[PDB]
């Protein structure tokens, strides 16, 4: 509580590692204050503070992450992507569903498996009607989730 | 590597291999029934290497008593720790060689031998990883020399995987007026260069000189000379009984220590050199304790290391002492004398330093020497043999007993062979 | 995805509890292998299971094995404050060790046990969904850790082809040296290996024995001071591998920007802030640090050689900006020569986590750590102080006869040393 405030000030302070060591602190205790400072982080110059945010929102689980974080699985960076997916995964919002569905083409092996594992923990009805539509009209890796999706759900 | 099977024999091997035990088996914390009434835990770390767990808290020595004179037999027994050897590891004869080698050798030593290798076989059963075999014995007799070195070429055929370690005292007419001694030496020598692996050097000529030039012992006994034999029995085998890094096994050692396979006599050394019972007085450092290890005077074979150079070098410093201060001077005595030291063998002074001292001193100093300088010790024997070989003396009572005149030609041979080993590695330069 | 840590003999044994211990306190893992809430790191992203493997439970155990020839050094492992953390199976023990002998090691003791270890490390390969390969951690003077590193090295490169090994070599000292015959072992093991070897990081004992008493000020430093230091200098190396870092991730990035001939495989690491318990460092500071021959893990002159390869791994509290302005003063103001063909190019990592010290270490915790890895022609110094040493003993063919009595051929020992005079003649001529 006394020092949430604190924590919430470094993330916005000039240097670097003191901002990645304020969001890992965040993520640590988790409380509904450092929600929107972290949302502001997930847009940060440097991937080392956006993937550390990420972590923290998924952790917390508030609902007014999952909108700032389906845009992070467009992130340049594949550590942010995987932790972004990940927390999505956590917070397991419907909304998610088809940006994580989208994220089983990505470039990075990591953020394939974090978005396939990210579905799979949501699991709701949408997530099926999407896994049964993609388990038929899906190509590869993106089929293969879909299918093992379906058999691991009887 | 774990376990030592010790053979001693004749009268010199089993007196000076009774006192060996009888200083371990202290150091060990064992009393006389071979129960553990010590303190440290490091005291019974690496005590399956002499010993055996028989029974409970119970202890062992793993040692075979070998004689043909059977006198032998009540001495151990009525001794100090007597009643803790196995009393079916005795072995003992009826007759005696006579100082006789061709007796120990070939006749009554040869009808005896299979009743020690089947004790031997029992010992080597109760062994979970067997390192090797330590003989105690005298070269200038006949049991000793002529029936221990059958026994090393017995063992050495049946174990030949295994270490074939001895403790040989070497005959001195200041010592022993037996005039058949060199060729009883002669014939030994030869066995040792073959079938040891490690031979540590202890001459008689050496431990009386130090008793009379340095103790002051005006007439001493075969009990001042053991005194002087037990206590660096003690020291050069601290490694062995110790939890510690170098030459921690008898392989480890003789990788270290043998360059070549014949050149593997060693001269010992130790210090301080206390008189026997002559009240503990003035405390040594470091440095005195580092000076007495190169000094001639200290060593327990009759050569001088200034007269040769180190092949390789095994110091041991037992006490609380600085790890700085022995470091410090173990460097400059090899900088300082550079010149004694071969210098084709890269770091061959290999230092050891074990926290547990020996008894009655507070700090000691072990040496063990691989020096070429050595080969004053078989010359000795050799202008000794050649004068009585010459005009073939009491030469009948060797081949009465089955011996050949070319096996004292061989041997004669072998032991100049060695002796012109030495000097070519002494001369052998780096370039 | 996940590497495998083989530890070998004595040094490599010991140096791996040493590292394992640095590992788990790192990533937030208990002795026993939990990781709870409270202990748990806490930024969460980790790629620390490229080293352990999670049981059902909750328990991280490493994908570590350990091997020696004789029981003592392992039973330390077995009764240890890591007794929990390893299964029985990982650590493999024989009766009768190597006597500090090469052809004991590789051919008569070494043959005995090569099997058992390698169906010990398909249990750990089986349990690895994409193996990137080995790091292999033993001394150059053992007859464990020269000949059987050799022999394993010669079977898995057999057993996995594509599998990266990446060594940590324990180069010999005539201080903390327990053997005459160490450059024997040492040349042997280097010839064997060289072909089969991704990448070596050497170790001088020497070098840690100097450090300890210049920066840690210990008087007689023993094989648990020397442990703690390499301990820190190898965690700073596996780094990389261990964490969400995006310079040498896997040990193919490794490879890569480190090593450009095959032969010459052999980077030199430095290790700066390594301060004594008993004040604080800039990133401009600890960067010139790593420039200071008086800090690198192997005895050599940089200054009188040139550079294949240079990268720079910081941790802790390292701001981006700082690294820039100190690696362009580098640039400018030194004498660093490189190679022609090869570009002047420092590669830099910065991972935020501040560095982790051994809790009653003789070592101090500092804000920021850095660790360089270059790969210069500087370490042939090393070869030629081993190779000299070796000529001296083998001219006379001094203990030569223990090596051919154990299951060895003569001509094995000049066969190496040949392979030695080719690899000095190579970073020689490399050098121009
Ligand atoms: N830094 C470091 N060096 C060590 C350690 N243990 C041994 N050494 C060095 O390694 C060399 C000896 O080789 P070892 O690893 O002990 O031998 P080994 O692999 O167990 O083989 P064998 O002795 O034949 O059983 C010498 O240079 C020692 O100083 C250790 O824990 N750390
Ligand atoms: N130092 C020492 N030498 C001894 C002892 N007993 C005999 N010797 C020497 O050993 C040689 C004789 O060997 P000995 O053991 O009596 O003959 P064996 O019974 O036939 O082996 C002579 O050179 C003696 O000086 C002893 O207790 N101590
Ligand atoms: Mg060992």
């Amino acid at each position: 509580p006394e020092k949430v405030e604190m924590y919430i000030k470094n993330l916005q302070d000039d240097s670097p590692p003191v901002r990645f060591n304020a969001a890992v602190a965040l993520g640590k205790i988790g409380d509904e204050r450092a929600v929107e400072p972290l949302i502001k982080a997930l847009k940060d110059e440097d991937w080392q503070v956006r993937k550390t945010a990420a972590y923290a929102l998924g952790k917390i689980g508030d609902e007014r992450a999952v909108e700032p974080l389906i845009k992070a699985l467009k992130d340049e960076d594949r550590y942010v992507r995987s932790r972004a997916a990940l927390a999505l995964g956590k917070i397991g919002d419907e909304r998610a569903v088809e940006p994580l569905i989208k994220a089983l083409k990505d470039e990075d092996e990591y953020v394939r498996l974090s978005a396939a594992s990210a579905l799979g923990k949501i699991g709701g009805e949408r997530v099926r009607a999407a896994m049964e539509k993609l388990a038929e009209t899906g190509t590869g890796f993106a089929r293969k989730v879909a299918v093992n999706y379906l058999e691991t759900h009887k | 590597m774990r376990e030592i099977v010790h053979i001693q024999a004749g009268q010199c091997g089993n007196q000076i291999g009774a006192k060996f035990w009888e200083v371990i088996s202290d150091e060990h914390g064992i009393d006389p029934t071979g129960s553990y009434h010590g303190d440290s835990d490091l005291q019974l770390e690496r005590i399956n290497v002499y010993y055996n767990e028989a029974t409970g808290n119970k202890y062992v020595p793993r040692a075979i008593l070998v004689d043909l004179e059977p006198g032998t037999m009540d001495s151990v027994r009525s001794g100090p720790f007597g009643q803790i050897f196995r009393p079916d590891n005795f072995v003992f004869g009826q007759s005696g060689a006579g100082n006789n080698w061709a007796k120990g050798h070939y006749t009554e030593g040869a009808e005896l031998v299979d009743s020690v290798l089947d004790v031997v076989r029992k010992e080597s059963e109760s062994c979970d990883c067997l390192q090797g075999f330590q003989l105690t014995h005298s070269l200038g007799g006949g049991t000793g020399s002529g029936m221990g070195t059958l026994l090393i070429s017995k063992i050495r055929e049946e174990y030949p995987d295994r270490i074939m370690n001895t403790f040989s005292v070497m005959p001195s007419p200041k010592v022993s007026d037996t005039v058949v001694e060199p060729y009883n030496a002669t014939l030994s020598v030869h066995q040792l260069v073959e079938n040891t692996d490690e031979t540590y050097c202890i001459d008689n000529e050496a431990l009386y000189d130090i008793c009379f030039r340095t103790l002051k012992l005006t007439t001493p006994t075969y009990g001042d000379l053991n005194h002087l034999v037990s206590a660096t029995m003690s020291g050069v085998t601290t490694c062995l009984r110790f939890p510690g890094q170098l030459n921690a096994d008898l392989r480890k050692l003789a990788v270290n220590m043998v360059p070549f396979p014949r050149l593997h006599f060693f001269m010992p050394g130790f210090a301080p050199l206390t008189s026997r019972g002559s009240q503990q007085y003035r405390a040594l450092t470091v440095p005195e304790l580092t000076q007495q290890m190169f000094d001639s005077k200290n060593m327990m074979a009759a050569c001088d290391p200034r007269h040769g150079r180190y092949l390789t070098v095994a110091a041991i410093f037992r006490g609380r002492m600085s790890m700085k201060e022995v470091d410090e001077q173990m460097l400059n005595v090899q900088n300082k004398n550079s010149s004694y030291f071969v210098e084709w063998i890269p770091n061959n002074v290999k230092t050891a330093v074990c926290d547990i001292p020996p008894r009655g001193l507070k700090m000691s100093a072990t040496f063990i020497g691989n020096s070429t300088a050595i080969q004053e010790l078989f010359k000795r024997i050799s202008e000794q043999f050649t004068a009585m070989f010459r005009r073939k003396a009491f030469l009948h009572w060797y081949t009465g007993e089955g011996m050949d005149e070319m096996e004292f030609t061989e041997a004669e041979s072998n032991m100049n062979d060695l002796v012109s080993e030495y000097q070519q590695y002494q001369d052998a330069t780096a370039d | 995805r996940e590497c495998i840590s083989i530890h070998v003999g004595q040094a490599g044994v010991q140096i791996g509890n040493a590292c394992w211990e640095l590992y788990c306190l790192e990533h937030g893992i208990q002795p026993d292998g939990q990781m709870p809430s409270d202990k748990t790191i806490g930024g969460g992203d980790d790629s620390f299971n490229t080293f352990f493997s999670e049981t059902g439970a909750g328990k991280h155990v490493p994908r570590a094995v350990f091997v020696d020839l004789e029981p003592t050094v392992i039973d330390e492992v077995r009764t240890g404050t890591y007794r929990q953390l390893f299964h029985p199976e990982q650590l493999i023990t024989g009766k009768e060790d190597a006597a500090n002998n090469y052809a004991r090691g590789h051919y008569t003791i070494g043959k005995e046990i090569i099997d058992l270890v390698l169906d010990r490390i398909r249990k750990l390969a089986d349990q690895c969904t994409g193996l990137q390969g080995f790091l292999v951690f033993h001394s150059f003077g053992g007859g464990t850790g020269s000949g059987f590193t050799s022999l394993l090295m010669e079977r898995l490169s057999v057993d996995y082809g594509k599998k990266s090994k990446l060594e940590f070599s324990i180069y010999p000292a005539p201080q903390v040296s327990t053997a005459v015959v160490e450059p024997y072992n040492s040349i042997l093991t280097t010839h064997t290996t060289l072909e089969h070897s991704d990448c070596a990081f050497m170790v001088d004992n020497e070098a840690i024995y100097d450090i300890c008493r210049r920066n840690l000020d210990i008087e007689r430093p023993t094989y648990t001071n020397l442990n703690r230091l390499i301990s820190q200098i190898v965690s700073s190396i596996t780094a990389s591998l261990r964490f969400d870092g995006a310079l040498n991730v896997d040990l193919t990035e490794f490879q890569t920007n480190l090593v450009p001939y095959p032969r010459i495989h052999f980077p030199l690491a430095t290790y700066a802030p390594v301060i004594s318990a008993e004040e604080q460092l800039s990133v401009a500071e600890i960067t010139n640090a790593c420039f200071e021959p008086a800090n690198q893990m192997v005895k050599c002159d940089p200054r009188h050689g040139k550079y294949m390869a240079c990268c720079l791994l910081y941790r802790g509290d390292v701001v981006p900006k700082d690294v820039n302005a100190a690696i362009a003063t580098i640039k400018t103001k030194r004498s660093i020569q490189f190679v022609d063909w090869c570009p002047t190019g420092f590669k830099v990592g910065i991972n935020y986590q501040p560095p982790t010290v051994v809790p009653g270490g003789d070592l101090a915790k500092v804000q920021r750590a850095v660790c360089m890895l270059s790969n210069t022609t500087a370490i042939a110094e090393a070869w030629a102080r081993l190779d000299h040493k070796f000529d001296l003993m083998y001219a006379k063919r001094a203990f030569v006869h223990w090596y051919v009595g154990e299951g060895m051929e003569e001509g094995e020992f000049s066969e190496a040393r040949e392979d030695m005079a080719a690899l000095e003649k190579d970073y020689e001529e490399v050098g121009v």
